[PDB]
């Protein structure tokens, strides 16, 4: 089974902006931090920084974004891309996706081993090698969600 | 010390502070620039000195007043 | 838009009253009965004001009673009505016709057609069109006659079928119904055949919807019903007492993303709605 | 006054014509989805070459380590310290 409330939490202490103190650097929290369907796309789970419409609308955006990452999974051709970042962490090899949303950063990883998907959904400026240390220390802690699959 | 820029193999931005908040399109230039054995090295554009470190597969550039 | 319902007594006028109705334009709102039984009509007896207020004036002829002095009747009520405002529209139900073969309700319609018209030709009157419907409690021809009844009443009629047919035609809706939360008195629909089997579906739907929240209660109505085929039906309320109720199939798609679709798709065409004043 | 009438009537077909094609213009279909195009590979160089395409040679020359060092290995371990999230609890549950 799954339990909303943890996953929530998690999802809600995954919007934590970053404030660095040795060098002033302050940054944005993320847009959107969300779990979805690895099959249809739709939204499992999910958590917004600050009400139906923009709920609608990030259903369409992770509909849109499993869209993109469908091709992108089957493809082999042009594997050495300079945006994939495939990480393999307690021997579990997975691949991590980051597009352009217009003026929003959206990265994506497989759960690896599983049919799901984590979305971290950021403004433009937000730093994309920062997601990427975010969604790989976020998967890191996640390994009880490892190896489940749709009933 | 005018501005720090950290990027790792494949040059996507993972802090941005000072001028080079402003200055990122140097970074594709700046990964065919040679480094030694311990990852230091100091070069020099736009009069302005770039340290770069790179450990763990990370690059640091670090923007320095010339003059 | 208040309509008049008229009659003889024990026509059946406050049995439709209360089946329909309790199970401004374009609300169910508080219609008003009228026994007329026959006798001398007074000359300006102050009614002058009363039926200028009707929109649309009613009435009912029972078919299992003698109906040729309820013609007479009606055709006497006529004489002044359409006398007094000449944009009244006017409509006769044909009530109690749930024990009739399909040849005598189509003889006993065009039989009152035609006595209709020729008492009209003998008063003089001239461009006025009278409507007829076959109605009866016990089904949905009372629903479908108080729908055309309606939507003769309501000015933005082709611009909703617009609006509806654009949503059908972009979300892989079978069939859209905007009902009103009230009376299952469905207010638009597109250019498709409105199918009695689909009305009835789509009507006990609100029924479902309705009695399940009311069991529910003291903690925007939505609803989307899946069947076995895929094809579902979905239930937004819309501004005021109108909902929407859409019988849409999936056609070996996804049913989130078509779900999803359907919700951008359906809440873009309520703020639609927001700006044009079609509700109350 | 009926030909102010009148002209009010032209104004409110106007103005619902209007309304049915600005709620048109809104209708999203299945196959915008699929192929929308709008969700594409960006990275932080690329955006930036974009931005100076919009806007719009070999600069650099080649010629403390104890501060460079402490500092790139303390900008790690902040940046590794914050990113680091507990759950509140179990996220699957048993019977
Ligand atoms: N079988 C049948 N009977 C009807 C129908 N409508 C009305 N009635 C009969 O009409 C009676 C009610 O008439 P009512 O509404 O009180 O007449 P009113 O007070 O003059 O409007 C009931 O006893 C019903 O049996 C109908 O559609 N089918």
């Amino acid at each position: 089974m799954l339990h909303s409330k943890n996953v929530k939490g998690f999802l809600e202490n995954t919007l934590k902006p970053y404030d660095l103190h040795s060098v002033d650097f302050k940054t944005s929290s993320l847009q959107s931090s969300m779990i979805i369907t690895a099959t249809n796309g739709g939204i499992l789970s999910y958590a917004t920084s600050n009400e139906i419409n923009s709920v609608n609308n990030l259903k369409m955006m992770s509909l849109l974004i499993k869209d993109k990452w469908s091709e992108d999974e089957n493809d082999t051709e042009e594997q050495h891309s300079n945006s994939c970042y495939p990480v393999e962490i307690d021997s579990f090899k997975t691949k991590i996706y980051t597009y352009e949303m217009e003026d929003l950063h959206t990265c994506v990883a497989q759960i690896p081993n599983s049919d799901l998907l984590l979305l971290f959904i950021a403004e433009g400026s937000f730093p994309y090698g920062l997601l990427v240390i975010k969604i790989e220390r976020a998967m890191r802690e996640l390994t009880d969600l490892f190896g489940y699959k749709l009933g | 010390i005018k501005g720090t820029i950290a990027f790792d193999t494949h040059g996507n931005v993972i802090e941005s502070t000072g001028v080079g908040s402003q200055r990122i399109e140097d970074i594709g230039d700046l990964s065919k620039v040679t480094l030694d054995a311990e990852g230091f090295a100091q070069v020099q554009g736009d009069s302005l000195l770039v340290h770069l470190y790179k450990r763990n597969d990370i690059t640091l550039a670090v923007y320095t007043s010339a003059q | 838009a208040m309509v008049l319902l008229m009659g003889v007594r024990r026509c059946g006028k406050s049995s439709i009253c209360k089946v329909v109705f309790h199970n401004s334009t374009l609300i169910d709102l508080a219609v008003m009965e009228l026994p007329g039984q026959l006798n001398y009509f007074e000359p300006s007896y102050d009614s002058e004001r009363l039926f200028k207020s009707v929109g649309a004036l009613v009435y009912v002829i029972d078919s299992q009673d003698e109906y040729i002095n309820a013609i007479t009747n009606l055709a006497m009520i006529i004489e002044y009505a359409y006398k007094v405002n000449p944009s009244i529209n006017i409509e006769v139900l044909i009530h109690k016709v749930d024990g009739l073969s399909e040849d005598f309700k189509v003889d006993a319609q065009r039989d009152i057609m035609q006595r209709t018209g020729e008492e009209l030709l003998e008063l003089g009157l001239d461009g006025v069109q009278v409507s007829f419907y076959l109605t009866s409690i016990f089904d949905h021809s009372i629903y479908e006659a108080f729908s055309r009844i309606v939507q003769k009443l309501i000015p933005e009629l082709s611009f909703l079928e617009n609006m509806l047919d654009n949503l059908i035609q972009h979300s892989k809706i079978e069939k859209a119904f905007l009902f009103d939360v009230n009376s299952k008195i469905y207010v638009s629909t597109d250019s498709n055949p409105v199918d009695i089997q689909m009305y009835e579906v789509c009507s006990e739907f609100i029924d479902v919807t309705i009695d399940l929240f009311d069991l529910y209660k003291a903690p925007e109505l939505q609803n989307v019903s899946q069947l076995a085929n895929g094809v579902i039906i979905y239930l937004r309320q819309m501004i005021r007492g109108l909902a929407l109720v859409a019988i849409i199939r999936p056609n070996g798609t996804d049913m989130e993303s078509c779900l999803t679709v359907a919700d951008y798709n359906i809440d873009i065409f309520k703020k639609g709605l927001e700006d044009i004043w079609a509700n109350a | 006054k009926e030909h102010e009438h009148e002209q009010k009537l032209l104004a409110r077909e106007q103005e619902l014509r209007d309304i049915v094609a600005n709620t048109n213009d809104k209708l999203i279909d299945i196959s915008m989805i699929n192929n929308s195009g709008i969700v594409i590979q960006g990275t932080d160089l690329q955006e930036a070459l974009d931005k100076r395409q919009q806007e719009e040679t070999n600069t650099f020359t080649l010629l403390s380590k104890e501060q460079l060092k402490k500092l790139h290995s303390n900008i790690l371990n902040e940046i590794f310290s914050q990113s680091q999230v507990n759950k509140p609890g179990p996220l699957t549950v048993p019977f």
